RNA sequence: GCGAAAGCCAAGGCCUGUCGGGAGCAACCAACGUUAGGGAAUUCGGCAAGUUAGUCCCGUACCUUCGGAAGAAGGGAUGCC
RNA sequence: GGUCUUAAGGUAGCGUAGUACCUUGCCGCAUCAGUAGCGGCUUGCAUGAAUGGAUUAACCAGAGCUUCACUGUCCCAACGUUGGGCCCGGUGAACUGUACAUUCCAGUGCGGAGUCUGGAGACACCCAGGGGGAAGCGAAGACCCUAUGGA
RNA sequence: CGAGUGGCUUGCUACCUCGAUGUCGGUUCCCUCCAUCCUGCCCGUGCAGAAGCGGGCAAGGGUGAGGUUGUUCGCCUAUUAAAGGAGGUCGUGAGCUGGGUUUAGACCGUCGUGAGACAGGUCGGCUGCUAUCUACUGGGUGUGUAGGUGUCUGACAAGAACGACCGUAUAGUACGAGAGGAACUACGGUUGGUGGCCACUGGUGUACCGGUUGUUCGAGAGAGCACGUGCCGGGUAGCCACGCCACACGGGGUAAGAGCUGAACGCAUCUAAGCUCGAAACCCACUUGGAAAAGAGACACCGCCGAGGUCCCGCGUACAAGACGCGGUCGAUAGACUCGGGGUGUGCGCGUCGAGGUAACGAGACGUUAAGCCCACGAGCACUAACAGACCAA
């Protein structure tokens, strides 16, 4: 009596097109519980490697023995906030105001942007303070950028440039938290906001697979049996009935694949270090030699090695957090054998 | 279930014929189905190591053949996954047939058997050869 | 560890583990040396594992 | 090599089963190779594909019109010097 | 019923058959499970003796079933190979075309509308695609009835 | 006995189509209905518990694998939480299959004088077309908004992005004479679906290394050919799934429902006004799209005779055209050379042994030799090539 299935692929991540920016661009912050900070940090994916670590977990009976755990190593080189941005509250939504601009800026920032000459900041915070004091400022995000001069092995020094909510205090407190990163450089690790063993969200632009058919996109059935060599492989049944006499937009069909922006929830962040501890023997593949200042992701990152990649603490965590776990061994084992 | 301690690769399907690791006069089994699965349209049921499925006699002796008994799959030629990220493997595809409180049929179980297997089925360990 | 085979020190999180019929248990570095065991070569004899030289 | 069999090569003929250039060359289609574990669960039906395979030796059942079955089946062997 | 029609009134065999409606007949074998297949029973809707009956060694690109072996047929799809496919030069057709035509959801209508009514939607052009729709294209339906039609 | 809703079965009618709207069953792929099989929350009980029985709300999700038969239907087996039913030209042949019905061939049974017949059986018996319009999936080029860059907003749009089971503790506890035997909660795992990624396992790898059969270049060395690798073994990068990673809690308002205050009706009453609670369901949360939103948006800077872009050049994190992204000497973008990291598995030549053989001759072994040959990765290195130079533009 035709037996039931469920519909092949997803229907959220629609359209299936190719991304605007090849930078991510988040939708959803966390929210506001303690000490004033920014929400998020950014790095270049570098590959994989596997790490031994002791369970960390109370509620396994694997708590405290050896457990061999894979991660992808991502080169995370300090940012620069160079600037402040204030939204006012319209009833059309957040729509934004004024910002806050520095004065000392990195040699190579304009490949992309026209750099300020003259800029007022006093009087524009100024105008931050009294939407503030009459009550309609919204949230404050700060106008970061990446060093991509830091990393050895990535060819792009022309800088991507992205926004990112600092929360946690009150609305006073957390303006000026803002106004006092800025004034300096804006210079800030991974050490600033996250803390190893913490769950984060990476967010990235995946890996571009061109155009490619139902089967692979939607991950169709192949023509079965006797149906295979009729002529008929990879191309399915039917574009809908009779009646709608029009084609569904959500019938499996062919298109892009890949390039697509995906925000993988609950990664935990396994280490942050520096230096040359997660290096592989003969460089990483397609990327090259990692010597520097880096974090440890636990499982799979969305795009390809040389991508750019996005953290945020995790706005919707399952377990508790399990802060510095016991990293014994991380391998340096080539990834040619 | 309670947790296997490890991840399976599911290396049987249903019709396949695996042997019977004990003294029960069964020889060989072929599997019917697969305890508390539930699958997917056009999909042969999967059974993997530690596993309680329903199985058949296909050869043995002439009381034990044409019998529809419940057994444990003991072990599996498809690599199974250890915490420490090794991955083991055995020789041939076994089960050993078992009751209603999951004691086994016989009393001496023939070959090696699985590590993951004795948590679970610990009447069918205190009963076992070898356990890798 | 050690390789049961060629004599490599095998990586952690890295390897299978081949069990007998009969029970014994045999560890390999990589793919190379589970395939060259069951067409019926010898360590000893190849000139290329870590158990020759 | 049993062979007017295959495969390779002369003598001889030809590059005219007569449009080309470019993209690691996508999807999709035609021919087709290899696919871990399972092994017909596919399908009306093993359709398609596959398995066996030459030669030698041992051995060969029921039945049979005594001709056959039968290369039954099954088992071993096979290079080079 | 224990003859009557119309002469006789199914003998050997064979049999739920390429013939049995009932029918997936009942028993059994075989499978976890067998409207299948084989064996036996068999009152055979409506088997049967050259309208040939029965049996059979051998033979068969003849129909049905079971086992061993093998395998991408499937579980479930992956990578690869060659010629295409896509872009450039050159060559250069045809099928089809009442008109208009960016559609969709309902409704209405000769009861199966892109074109009517009401709404919704809708900036234009172009590339690749797989073919839902145009009751798509192709053929004065072979079916069916009709004709004081044909063979 | 009576009253009806439905349009799934059948029947009736003959409105529509005979200058053809392709059958049944199956399959693949998509949207839907509720008259709910499971899952959520509830009411009653012939509700002790446990497993049920019957009813209400509810369509989010699920509802699978197999044996006979062309079957739809149905009978059957084992699993399951359950293995619900129906609509979409009895969804779907310019998608598939072609087993059944329904050609020409043939057999059997019945009827027929006979040709031949059968809503009896049976064997065999074909599946056309280069897409104009429209539709949707994805990809570009223009115009509008009215000089450039970078960052955003959010009207709207999509989702199931999650569903489900099992086990542990609770606890052999509540309950029950006993047998038997739960829950709230906190945990661990499994299955189905979903999205991404390749360290590891695996697959592939007609790159590559090796062995070897036939044959041809005299032998050798070294090569071609044997379907597009002769075959056999191993197999890196990459791509992959059989591998790995991630996919809530909580709120807000209800439904059925349990109730509170409360009158008409001095009492009572959950309801008429008012209110507190209560579903996997609805909104939010979360993920993806999203300045063409004609109200055609906001901010920062830069420039209007120069901001910026295009061509060009060297190439990919991109790629069917187009698009996109990076680098262009203030440079490591690509190639060569050298390392490093990898694949294969011990080079040609010479030396010793070698069954033997009078000698010539000799398959082969050892050594020289982790040797030789090879690499789609990385590092180092400006040696080579990113030169020269054009255009547009407020
Ligand atoms: C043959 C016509 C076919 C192809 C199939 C036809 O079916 C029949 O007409 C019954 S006889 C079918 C077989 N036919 C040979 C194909 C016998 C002559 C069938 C299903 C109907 C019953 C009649 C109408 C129809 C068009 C609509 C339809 O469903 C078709 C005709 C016009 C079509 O051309
Ligand atoms: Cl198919
Ligand atoms: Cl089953
Ligand atoms: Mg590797
Ligand atoms: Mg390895
Ligand atoms: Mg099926
Ligand atoms: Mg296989
Ligand atoms: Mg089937
Ligand atoms: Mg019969
Ligand atoms: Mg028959
Ligand atoms: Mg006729
Ligand atoms: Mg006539
Ligand atoms: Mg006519
Ligand atoms: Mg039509
Ligand atoms: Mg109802
Ligand atoms: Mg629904
Ligand atoms: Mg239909
Ligand atoms: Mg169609
Ligand atoms: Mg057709
Ligand atoms: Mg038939
Ligand atoms: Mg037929
Ligand atoms: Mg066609
Ligand atoms: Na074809
Ligand atoms: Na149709
Ligand atoms: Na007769
Ligand atoms: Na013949
Ligand atoms: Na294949
Ligand atoms: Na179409
Ligand atoms: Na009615
Ligand atoms: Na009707
Ligand atoms: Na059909
Ligand atoms: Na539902
Ligand atoms: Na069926
Ligand atoms: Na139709
Ligand atoms: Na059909
Ligand atoms: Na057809
Ligand atoms: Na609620
Ligand atoms: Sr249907
Ligand atoms: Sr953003
Ligand atoms: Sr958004
Ligand atoms: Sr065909
Ligand atoms: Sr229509
Ligand atoms: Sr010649
Ligand atoms: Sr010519
Ligand atoms: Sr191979
Ligand atoms: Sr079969
Ligand atoms: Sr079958
Ligand atoms: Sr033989
Ligand atoms: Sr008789
Ligand atoms: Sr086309
Ligand atoms: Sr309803
Ligand atoms: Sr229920
Ligand atoms: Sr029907
Ligand atoms: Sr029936
Ligand atoms: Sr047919
Ligand atoms: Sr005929
Ligand atoms: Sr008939
Ligand atoms: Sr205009
Ligand atoms: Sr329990
Ligand atoms: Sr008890
Ligand atoms: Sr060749
Ligand atoms: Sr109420
Ligand atoms: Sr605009």
């Amino acid at each position: 009596p035709q037996p039931s299935r469920p519909r092949k692929g997803s229907l959220g991540f629609g359209p299936r097109k190719r991304s605007t920016s090849e930078t991510p661009r988040f939708n959803s912050w966390p929210s506001d519980d303690g000490q004033p900070g920014v929400q998020g940090f950014a790095g270049y994916k570098a590959g994989m490697t596997h790490v031994v670590l002791v369970n960390d977990e109370p509620n396994s009976p694997r708590e405290g023995m050896e457990e061999t755990v894979p991660v992808t190593v991502i080169e995370t080189p300090p940012m620069r906030a160079v600037a402040l941005r204030a939204y006012e509250d319209t009833p059309y939504g957040q729509r934004p105001l004024t910002e806050v601009w520095t004065d000392e800026f990195h040699s190579e920032l304009d490949r992309t942007l026209d750099v300020p000459e003259d800029h007022d900041p006093d009087a524009a915070e100024e105008q931050i303070r009294d939407a503030h004091e009459a009550g309609d400022l919204g949230d404050l995000r700060l106008i970061t950028h990446t060093v991509p001069d830091a990393v050895p092995s990535v060819p792009k020094k022309k800088p991507d440039v992205m926004e990112t909510r600092v929360g946690g205090g009150s609305v006073s407190d957390r303006l000026d938290h803002a106004l006092d990163i800025v004034e300096d450089g804006g210079e800030h690790a991974m050490n600033d906001i996250f803390r190893a063993g913490e769950y984060a969200d990476v967010a990235g632009v995946t890996k571009g697979k061109g155009t490619q058919g139902p089967v692979k996109r939607w991950g169709v059935q192949k023509r079965k049996g006797k149906h295979a060599r009729q002529g008929w492989r990879r191309r399915i049944g039917n574009l809908g009935p009779w009646n709608p006499s029009r084609v569904r937009s959500t019938v499996p069909q062919q298109g892009q694949t890949g390039y697509h922006q995906r925000t993988e929830l609950n990664k935990r962040l396994i280490d942050i270090g520096e230096g040359d501890e997660p290096t592989v023997d003969g460089g990483f593949v397609n990327y090259g030699e990692v010597d520097g200042p880096y974090t440890l992701v636990k499982g799979s990152v969305p795009g390809p090695d040389k991508r750019l990649v996005r953290f945020r603490p995790a706005v919707r965590p399952n377990d508790q957090p399990r802060l510095d776990p016991e990293v014994r061994y991380v391998s340096n084992e080539s990834n040619q054998g | 279930m309670e947790a296997l301690g490890a991840d399976v690769t599911q290396g049987l399907e249903k019709g396949s014929l695996i042997t019977c690791a004990d003294n029960t006069g069964a020889r060989e089994l072929k599997v019917i189905s697969v305890h508390g699965y539930s699958g997917t349209k056009n999909r042969h049921p999967k059974a993997g190591l530690g596993d309680k499925i329903t199985v058949s006699v296909t050869k043995g002796t002439p009381e034990m053949r044409r019998q529809v008994l419940e057994a444990v799959v003991v072990r599996q030629r498809k690599p199974i996954r250890r915490p420490d990220g090794t991955r083991v493997k055995f020789e041939d595809n076994a089960a050993v047939i078992v009751d209603e409180n999951e004691d086994p049929r016989g009393t001496e179980l023939k070959g090696p058997i699985a590590r993951e297997v004795a948590q679970r089925f610990g009447s069918v360990a205190s009963a076992a050869t070898m356990i890798v | 560890r050690e390789c049961d085979y060629c004599g490599t020190d095998i990586e952690p999180g890295t390897g299978t583990m081949f069990v007998h019929k009969d029970g014994a248990t045999t560890h390999f570095c990589s793919s190379k040396c589970e395939n060259n065991a069951d067409l019926g070569r010898e360590a000893r004899n190849l000139e290329w594992t870590d158990t020759a030289r």
